[PDB]
RNA sequence: UUCGCCAGAGUACUACUCGCAACUGCCUAAAACUCAAAGGACUUGGCGGUGCUUCACAUCCACCUAGAGGAGCCUGUUCUA
RNA sequence: GAACAAUAGUAAGCACAAUCAUAGCACAUAAAAACGUUAGGUCAAGGUGUAGCUUAUGGGUUGGAAAGAAAUGGGCUACA
């Protein structure tokens, strides 16, 4: 690491700066962030003040990543997108007078809908006791959690899809399975809950 | 070795005298920035050690103090607590406490005659004041101290410095007085130039991961840059790199107030778009109110980024990895 | 303690009192003792790991221009004198 | 059938304990050290018994 | 003041002998032979599947990414020659 | 052989530290890392103790050191 313990994470966010008169506590939080003198990191390149970025489509996209290609992630990540507004424009031209104000046409709002219900609740880690490893099951953190759907994500589309299908559209079928609790991933999900249940006596065996 | 050191001072003086003679300078002049300059020069020695380059300067400077004589031809020794092992620091020590016995017993006196003429000057924070370090402390009472030592010293001088004080006693405290240099943050502005009829514009310079950019921005011209004589879309087919172009500029809301032309050589894509990025950001704070500058640092677009590749390691497949290691 | 019984004029509701006739009989050659050496061009050194008056015994000896050493005792100080204080140093005379 | 359809009340709930045992947890260590319960910590009490120590000998 | 016991270690709470409601028993108790030591207490170090407290930012667990062991080829050992 | 509201330790040498290099500082990385441990590796870099050879364990010329049943380590290219 380049940079010192003194170095802190800068805000990117613009609204925070031009609207600072309608707070107090928040006032005197950023003024002495620069009268103690504090230096900024510079900024990363992957984090913009763009109004048209999101921070969990950066996170995804990055996992999509293999080497060092981030053009071929960002172009995976913007034609699944377009894929999944496709299939729902054509959706809502083929439906009935209440059919139509209910299809959603927003990709980033299923984009965020899909992952939270992919999302497993409890999950389960191993411990050793008496010679042997018991499932016990822990309540796991909101990153673990948010970071475990991803990552059953990219597993299903990458191992059990076909040769011929693209990347791109193989993804976006799962992600409209998953925005209607059908997919794969919603079933592996309902898995792990399965073995958290069934071993619902051994969570005495955790000491925290 | 008080004599050795009055043998370095008269030849120090006649050495300094053949000097100024072989330099063809004025004598009386011949101040030490001007010894150190013709040292430098009749005897070239290129080392990396600053400390191990040939030197000339006042014994006094050079010589590390030394301790006086602590008896007389009678052995009867001169100060009063010579026996504690270390008289300098237990003097200091007893003039301290008896300074706030009678800053109490002055207090003391003034209660009784009902008047409170002291005010508490121990804030000295616009000078930036500090204490003295054990290093400093230790080259002012010329003997060596310990933690417990210095920590016991500067908490007494705090519990003097709390009471009402004194004329007499603020001379002895400012004595243990540092004063901290000037700590600031604030970006020097470039003030804008006018050059053939040419009305605001600005020039910067920015560096980053082996690509360096000059820009320069004109403040009356509509939105468009041209980086190495083309177009700023055909030199960036990446629309990330685009997005870091756009950062500094939506930043400010002024995407379509500026003309700009750009010259960056070396490196990758991104890196020549950081090094865009770097270099709009500080030739753009001319053109930008002072508050807003500081705004520009908290989003860490005025910071240098100082991350940069490494070397690969003899014995290493590259910079942190290494070769398998087989147990057995 | 066992060696000042003697010294001891009686015991008052378990609070000792030291006979002070055999104190003024000590005293008396204390101050004589000290008197002479002092007399002969001795140092006199004043020891007290007291913190109560460690100034005012500190202050004492000024004022008579003999040395005192109320602070923290260093173990070498009296017997490895040479490495201590100096290679050649004269030992005090007498100690209170 | 293992769905949260209708268990939100009490998945929430599940959550807030996981916040509220991971926040006790990660606070008790640091307070207990100086809170002291009244009782002096054993770093105190070790200089405060060196000061007037026992006497097995003489 | 008085009684009992003790004369290197192993052989040995053993062999033989006297007494015993004991009969695979108890008490009494050697030698041949072997060794130049056996033994009591302590000091430092190492170690402990001993306890208490604290800690592993490539790290032991929990946990992240990419690989080796599977195939061809290149090269280096062992064995075969 | 230590107790800082200090109870026998003291000042120097080597190492750590600081400094230097990577052309600003900082951070990071290099570089450094004593006394010892493993009779660790190297008589085949070279030198050399001791032991051995001296028309031979020395010197030169010509030709030739093949081959992989099989086992394994570290790698490159892949299994799209
Ligand atoms: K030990
Ligand atoms: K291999
Ligand atoms: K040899
Ligand atoms: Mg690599
Ligand atoms: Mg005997
Ligand atoms: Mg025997
Ligand atoms: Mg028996
Ligand atoms: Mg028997
Ligand atoms: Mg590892
Ligand atoms: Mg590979
Ligand atoms: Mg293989
Ligand atoms: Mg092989
Ligand atoms: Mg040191
Ligand atoms: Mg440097
Ligand atoms: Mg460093
Ligand atoms: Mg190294
Ligand atoms: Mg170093
Ligand atoms: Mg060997
Ligand atoms: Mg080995
Ligand atoms: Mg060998
Ligand atoms: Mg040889
Ligand atoms: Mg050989
Ligand atoms: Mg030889
Ligand atoms: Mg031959
Ligand atoms: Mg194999
Ligand atoms: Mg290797
Ligand atoms: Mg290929």
């Amino acid at each position: 690491s380049r940079y010192g313990p003194e170095y802190k994470d800068p805000q990117i966010d613009k609204e925070y700066y031009r609207k600072p008169l309608a707070e107090q506590t928040e006032e005197e939080k950023y003024e002495r962030d620069f009268k103690k003198t504090q230096l900024i990191k510079a900024a990363p390149a992957t984090k913009t003040s763009s109004v048209f970025e999101d921070p969990v489509i950066s996170k995804f996209t990055n996992m999509m990543m293999k080497g060092g290609n981030k053009v071929l992630a960002r172009s995976l990540m913007t034609q699944t997108l377009e894929a999944v507004k496709r299939k729902q424009f054509a959706k809502y031209h083929a439906a009935s007078a209440e059919e139509q104000a209910t299809i959603e046409r927003n990709p980033y709002t299923i984009f965020h809908q899909a992952l939270k219900n992919c999302e497993p609740v409890i999950g389960l880690v191993p411990i050793l006791k008496g010679g042997h490893f018991y499932q016990v099951p822990v309540p796991l953190a909101d990153r673990r959690r948010r970071f475990l759907a991803m990552k059953w994500m990219i597993a299903e589309c990458r191992e059990k899809k076909h040769r011929r299908v693209l990347m791109p559209e193989k993804l976006s079928q799962e992600l409209l399975e998953a925005f209607h609790n059908q997919g794969p991933v919603i079933k592996r999900k309902h898995d792990m809950h399965k073995m958290a249940e069934a071993n619902r006596a051994l969570a005495h065996y955790r000491w925290w | 070795t008080v004599d050795f050191i009055k043998k370095q001072i008269e030849e120090f003086n006649i050495g300094k005298r053949h000097l100024a003679n072989m330099m063809g300078e004025d004598p009386e002049t011949f101040t030490q920035e001007d010894i150190d300059r013709a040292i430098a020069y009749l005897f070239p020695s290129g080392l990396f050690e600053k400390r191990a380059r040939p030197i000339m300067k006042h014994p006094e400077e050079i010589f590390p103090k030394q301790r006086a004589i602590q008896w007389g031809e009678d052995g009867r020794p001169f100060h009063f607590l010579f026996y504690t092992g270390k008289q300098s620091y237990y003097s200091l020590m007893h003039d301290t406490y008896g300074k706030l016995l009678d800053v109490e017993k002055h207090h003391n006196q003034l209660r009784a005659k009902d008047l409170l003429a002291e005010k508490t000057k121990i804030l000295k924070d616009p000078i930036g004041s500090r204490w003295l370090i054990k290093e400093e402390l230790e080259e002012m009472l010329v003997e060596k101290l310990s933690d417990q030592d210095y920590a016991q010293f500067i908490r007494l001088l705090e519990r003097l410095s709390a009471l009402p004080c004194g004329a007499t006693e603020e001379d002895f405290v400012n004595r243990f007085r540092r004063s901290i240099p000037i700590q600031s943050k604030k970006q020097l502005i470039e003030p804008l130039q006018y050059d053939e009829q040419g009305m605001a514009f600005s020039r910067g310079e920015g560096k980053r991961k082996t690509a360096k950019a000059e820009v320069v921005v004109y403040g009356q011209g509509s939105g468009r840059i041209d980086v190495n004589g083309v177009d700023y879309l055909l030199y960036f087919p990446v629309t990330q790199d685009r997005e870091q172009l756009m950062f500094p500029l939506h930043f400010l809301d002024r995407l379509g107030k500026h003309d700009m032309t750009c010259a960056v050589s070396g490196g990758g894509r991104s890196a020549q778009a950081g090094a865009v990025r770097l270099a709009m950001a500080r030739a753009l704070c001319s053109f930008v109110t002072e508050d807003e500058v500081e705004w520009m640092r908290q989003a860490g677009l005025l910071t240098a980024d100082p991350r940069v590749r490494e070397r690969k390691k003899p014995g290493q497949e590259g910079a942190r990895r290494k070769f398998t290691w087989k147990k057995r | 303690h066992r060696f000042m019984e003697p010294y001891l004029f009686g015991s008052r509701l378990g609070q000792d009192i030291i006979d002070l006739e055999q104190t003024a009989a000590h005293l008396q050659l204390a101050l004589n003792f000290t008197a002479h050496v002092a007399y002969r061009e001795g140092i006199i050194l004043f020891v007290s790991r007291h913190r109560q008056f460690a100034h005012l015994i500190e202050t004492t000896a000024r004022d008579c221009g003999e040395y005192a050493h109320t602070r923290y005792f260093k173990g070498g100080l009296l017997t490895n004198a040479p490495l201590l204080l100096g290679p050649g140093v004269r030992l005090p005379d007498l100690i209170i | 059938e293992f769905r949260d359809e209708a268990c939100r009340k009490e998945i929430q709930d599940f959550f807030d304990c996981a916040s509220r045992a991971e926040a006790a947890r990660k606070m008790r260590s640091i307070q207990e050290n100086l809170g002291e319960l009244g009782s002096l910590p054993p770093k105190k009490l070790n200089k405060l018994l060196h000061r007037f120590p026992n006497k097995p000998h003489v």
